[PDB]
């Protein structure tokens, strides 16, 4: 069981770049390519990747190629130039994946045996999704289901390392806009924030709109189960939660009495001053 | 980082580097003397480097790294809060004390020179509003996702 | 049957519809409580009994419908007053 | 023993009495029973002590599952006085063992905690992170379930 | 003689028991920069009507 993988960012890079070298003839609209990864604890860290001659059919669907071969002789490379790198498992691009990824990580778990895949995005770059990662269990099934291999989630995020964020800073340098701002930059945390608040509410608006229409089979296990620990807890009782205001009041009170005072105070000693300045120098000019 | 490039012993004895019709020399770097007092200049060159920047690469490193959902509507709430509303103002009290008494003072010692010789990182407008300014936006901060959060939610 | 509406259940509805006698409520709501398939909580100067739930259960496609109802309500809710923050602080926006 | 676990295994002290009709009469070998209990004055005084341990039993639960409690009914859920019960709540209070505080004109106690403005509220921000980072992880998760099976 | 913190009653013969915020010291505090800021207006005032 893994816990969260962490995204070097060098690796997405070093798929942008080799979906763009077969991007000239690019027309398989997939990369299939190796990636490198550092096992650290029941959380995982990826640190490289490199790619690897794949084609694919989709007809009869199941005619594809790694190449054993490539996969050898190159890992073995990178673990002559690193002695601390090894595989981890996988990736491919494309982001609706393919019916053929049952069988590349039913493969190469004989290379790694907790083998991890992660879907990258290349062209969608927009909204809230950086990667995905996928994991493989085989129990019985559940309580009532037949048995299959069912990809399953594993959370992700995009880590960092020193001597890396440096690159990071210095090859972007065209925003440059730090979190200090804390009139104009946190507001619009709060507007973009709210911006993914209904969209995560327009995705789960689909989701069951199309299995009480009823096209999809109802996951029994966790997919309203856990909604049903969820839909109970937007607790708006008033009249204590009334009460909570006087303390609105309170964070008020520092607000106005302080802060409009001084302020317009000390921009009235600006005026004197300069009043002072400007006519006691006018009358000296003659 | 910065990349160099050998000169050859031809021109040995006239002046290497055979630049020509551009402007754009001047740049990217000056000889530092920490790499002058090696081989620079009469053995290789200094040569300029920019960066190939592009687009699908570039928001997609940004918007990755650097992003948090959930983090621009949450409270830190009030415990935190209030204690550190309680703070600021008592010493900001001394501060207006503190800027009292250079109001009420206001003589006549040639009053540039009588600031110039009362310098001690202090008062006047620097140690002022500042503070100000940060119990302003600490509290804006506090409040409007207050506000927002009991109207969103039910 | 009420999601938490007005979750404060009074005794007599419990003691009619279980048709348990009106002493033997708070015995079987402690049972209750002590198995965790409910975390609320008990008055008895009102006898009225107040509900926090956390267990999870099947829910029957009609309580999807319902479901879509009350997160339709909740679209037009984030969506519409956020169109009213955005267009009142456009101009500090950027 | 089991009886004595938590969660009152619903109790009640004259069940008690009539669970052990046999420590004075039979039994596979009864002698520790008959020695500990089935004696006379230091019997006597083990029966007021486990008279004593039940009712601080139910005094713990009680502050569990219970914003209030009437005077009368606490009385008939512990077997005893309403006098008797003023005296058990007065020296355990004064133990500051159980927080608990009575209202004797009207006879109604409560267990409430001491309420405070901002703690309240603190709650209400920590119920609504939880709300805002669960439906996340659900969302999260619904988009998932919906990619894999699109592809079949 | 603030011993005790409590309060009587006559028409119920009733005493009671109450507790107290200790969280005046914002408030304190807050009118007595007041009394700072007081004394800068009529210093003010004063300089201003001492030249135009």
């Amino acid at each position: 069981a893994v816990q969260k993988v962490v995204v070097h960012p060098l690796v997405l890079l070093s798929v942008v770049d080799h979906f763009n070298r077969i991007g000239k003839v690019g027309n398989q609209k997939r990369v299939v390519g190796v990636l490198l990864g550092s096992w650290q604890k029941k959380v995982l860290d990826v640190s490289n990747s490199f790619a690897v001659p794949f084609d694919e059919d989709d007809k009869d669907d199941s005619v594809w190629f790694l190449d054993h071969d490539y996969l050898e002789n190159m890992y073995g490379m990178f673990k002559k130039v690193n002695a601390r790198e090894r595989i981890v498992g996988w990736y491919h691009t494309g982001p609706k994946l393919h019916k053929n990824d049952i069988a590349i990580n039913e493969l190469m778990k004989r290379y790694c045996p907790n083998s991890v895949l992660v879907i990258i995005d290349v062209k969608p770059k927009d909204l809230g999704l950086p990667t995905e990662a996928y994991i493989s269990v085989e129990e019985v099934h559940d309580d009532g289901t037949p048995t299959s291999k069912t990809f399953e989630h594993v959370t992700s995020e995009i880590g960092a390392e020193e001597a890396e964020e440096v690159g990071v800073e210095h090859l972007l340098r065209d925003i440059k806009d730090t979190t200090v701002g804390t009139l104009s930059q946190r507001i619009t945390n709060q507007v973009h924030g709210l911006k993914g608040l209904n969209s995560k509410l327009l995705d789960i608006r689909s989701y069951l709109e199309k299995v009480a229409t009823g096209k999809l089979p109802i996951n029994h296990q966790i997919i309203y189960q856990l909604q049903d620990v969820f839909n109970l807890l937007p607790d708006v009782s008033l009249q204590e939660f009334v009460k909570a205001f006087y303390l609105k009041t309170n964070d008020q009170m520092v607000v106005v009495y302080l802060a409009s005072l001084i302020r317009s105070v000390v921009a009235l000693h600006n005026l004197i001053n300069n009043k002072i300045a400007n006519r006691d120098a006018e009358k000296k000019e003659g | 980082i910065d990349a160099f490039r050998l000169i050859n012993a031809n021109m040995m004895v006239l002046g290497h580097e055979p630049r020509q019709t551009t402007s754009n020399l001047g740049h990217l770097n000056k000889p530092s003397i920490q790499a002058l007092i090696h081989g620079l200049n009469r053995h290789y060159y200094s040569i300029t480097i920019n960066y190939r920047k592009n687009e699908l690469e570039q928001k997609m490193l940004l918007n990755l790294h650097k992003k948090s959902w959930m983090e621009g509507l949450t409270l830190q709430d009030y415990s935190e809060h209030c204690k550190h509303n309680e703070s600021v103002v008592k010493e900001m009290l001394e501060l207006a004390k503190n800027y009292n008494k250079a109001v009420e003072e206001e003589d006549k010692m040639t009053p540039e020179q009588l600031a110039i010789k009362n310098v001690g990182k202090q008062d006047p407008k620097r140690h002022l509003e500042e503070h100000v300014d940060v119990l302003m936006t600490s509290n804006i901060v506090q409040c409007l996702a207050a506000m927002l959060d009991t109207v969103v939610f039910k | 049957t009420r999601p938490a509406n007005h979750r404060q259940l009074t005794f007599e509805e419990i003691a009619k519809s279980a048709k348990i006698t009106v002493n033997e409520v708070e015995l079987l709501v402690m049972k209750a409580l002590s198995v965790g398939l409910v975390k609320g909580s008990i008055d008895e100067v009102d006898k009225r009994v107040h509900m926090t739930w956390v267990q999870p259960r099947v829910l029957d496609l009609q309580q999807i419908k319902g479901m879509k109802d009350r997160l339709e309500f909740w679209c037009t809710d984030v969506k519409s007053m956020e169109m009213l923050v955005e267009h009142q602080a456009h101009d500090i926006l950027t | 023993l089991l009886k004595l676990f938590t969660t009152m295994e619903l109790m009640r002290w004259s069940t008690l009495v009539e669970d052990y009709g046999m420590e004075l009469r039979k039994g596979s070998l009864e002698s520790p029973a008959t020695d500990v209990f089935g004696s006379t004055e230091e019997g006597e005084k083990r029966w007021k002590d486990l008279k004593n341990r039940v009712v601080e039993h139910n005094i713990r639960i009680m502050a569990k599952y219970y914003t209030r409690i009437t005077m009368k009914r606490m009385a008939q859920l512990l077997d005893l006085s309403v006098d008797e019960s003023e005296a058990f709540l007065s020296n355990l209070v004064v133990n500051k063992t159980i927080f608990a505080k009575v209202d004797r004109l009207a006879g109604i106690i409560n267990f409430q905690r001491p309420k405070d403005p901002n703690n309240l509220l603190n709650d209400w921000s920590q119920k609504l992170n939880s709300l805002m980072s669960l439906v996340n992880k659900t969302t999260h998760l619904i988009a998932k379930e919906e990619m894999i099976h699109n592809l079949q | 003689d603030k011993k005790f913190h409590g309060i009587l009653d006559q028409g119920e013969g009733v005493l009671i028991i109450f507790d107290e915020p200790p969280v005046d010291k914002t408030y304190e505090a807050a009118l007595e920069t007041i009394q700072n800021m007081s004394k800068v207006v009529d210093s003010l005032y004063n300089k201003a009507k001492k030249l135009t």
